[PDB]
């Protein structure tokens, strides 16, 4: 299979899901709650077990009243029906989906090495090969969605997980959306948001190279290219353009890193006329095995602890907070098609 | 140095979406 075939043939499975979607459905009657995994801006994902099969799950639940409040209705909905319908080695997997008088479910492939971001901040930073490694995958795994025509725009070592086999598994789908021509939604950690974003212009998937500027710059660092005490300030620093690199970063890394930090849109690797290849071949991916990556057949730099199918050893503790559910419906309109 | 700025600047932890 060549990449032009395998992308077409991944076109054509994820239209037919895009239009009829699966039945995956469930209760929350049904899973177990283990403990809290992570939490974000919107949602808490929770460790659970599923009391017939006895298989462990991330459930991520998301308050629909809090949903509506932070004005994430069409972006929660854009997370769900993306991720039904994406298939892709480096994706989470999405089981089931439903929704209760009170909240919105998701329940995926539990991820049980714990994100990136715990491992690069104790650790301190990835070494170049090691930073490489993950790179790679985000880089097949933007190929497939902008194949679709999504975008992802929420890039970051919160939202990769590691498995077990020391692969990452991008999820949060949040901010992912289907965008053939141009969108407008002010969003994205900040820290990662791309230029175009702030300045309130209208912006395409290459939003996702210029995070993926800002990842592998984090990665081999150990702390992003621009960051400041309020997020206004951190935008400045992302206008201004002027990235300073450490000593140690290779002559390779950060030429590649000032082709996707690239302010201007014309010259920003990944939205050339070659497309993702000029990132494939720049000179840093010498010697990456582009397929062997995608059929994991690469030995990962390292590979998580593990003592057990629900051990979360690898995850920080959260306090627990209590699951309520209304015993009336709530927001029966703003989530009528989920 | 650029670490030790990291550091003061209260943006080393978990970020999230908004703030
Ligand atoms: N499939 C998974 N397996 C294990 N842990 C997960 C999984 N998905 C998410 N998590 C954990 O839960 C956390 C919150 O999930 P998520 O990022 O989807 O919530 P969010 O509110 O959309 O966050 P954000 O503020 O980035 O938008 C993640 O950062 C991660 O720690
Ligand atoms: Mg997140
Ligand atoms: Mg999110």
């Amino acid at each position: 299979e060549s990449v032009k075939e395998f992308l077409a043939k991944a076109k054509e499975d994820f239209l037919k899901k895009w239009e009829s979607p699966a039945q995956n459905t469930a209760h929350l009657d049904q899973f177990e709650r283990i403990k809290t995994l992570g939490t974000g801006s919107f949602g808490r994902v929770m460790l659970v077990k599923h009391k017939e099969t006895g298989n462990h799950y991330a459930m991520k639940i998301l308050d629909k009243q809090k949903v509506v409040k932070l004005k994430q209705i069409e972006h929660t909905l854009n997370e769900k029906r993306i991720l039904q319908a994406v298939n892709f080695p480096f994706l989470v997997k999405l089981e089931f989906s439903f929704k209760d008088n009170s909240n919105l479910y998701m329940v995926m492939e539990y991820v049980p090495g714990g994100e990136m971001f715990s491992h690069l901040r104790r650790i301190g930073r990835f070494s170049e090969p090691h930073a490489r490694f993950y790179a790679a995958q985000i880089v097949l795994t933007f190929e497939y969605l902008h194949s679709l025509d999504l975008i992802y725009r929420d890039l970051k070592p919160e939202n990769l997980l590691i498995d077990q086999q020391g692969y990452i598994q991008v999820t949060d789908f949040g901010f992912a959306k289907r965008v053939k021509g141009r969108t407008w939604t002010l969003c994205g950690t900040p820290e990662y948001r791309a230029p175009e974003i702030i300045l309130s212009k209208g912006y395409n998937k290459a939003v996702d190279w210029w995070a993926l500027g800002v990842l592998i710059y984090e990665m081999a660092a150990g702390y992003p290219p621009f960051f400041a005490d309020q997020p206004i300030q951190i935008y400045e620093k992302i206008v201004s353009g002027k990235v300073r690199f450490p000593s140690h970063f290779s002559s390779d890394l950060k030429d590649l890193l000032r082709n996707l930090l690239q302010v201007d849109l014309t010259k920003r690797f990944g939205n050339l006329k070659n497309g993702v290849n000029d990132i494939k071949n720049h000179k840093w991916f010498a010697t990456t095995d582009w397929i062997a990556i995608y059929q994991r057949k690469v030995e990962a730099p390292f590979i998580p602890k593990f003592k057990g199918p629900g051990d979360t050893s690898n995850f920080d503790d959260y306090e627990e907070e209590e699951i309520r559910v209304s015993i009336n419906e709530k927001c029966g309109k703003e989530f009528s098609e989920f | 140095t650029t670490y030790a700025d990291f550091i003061a600047s209260g943006r080393t932890g978990r970020r999230n979406a908004i703030h």
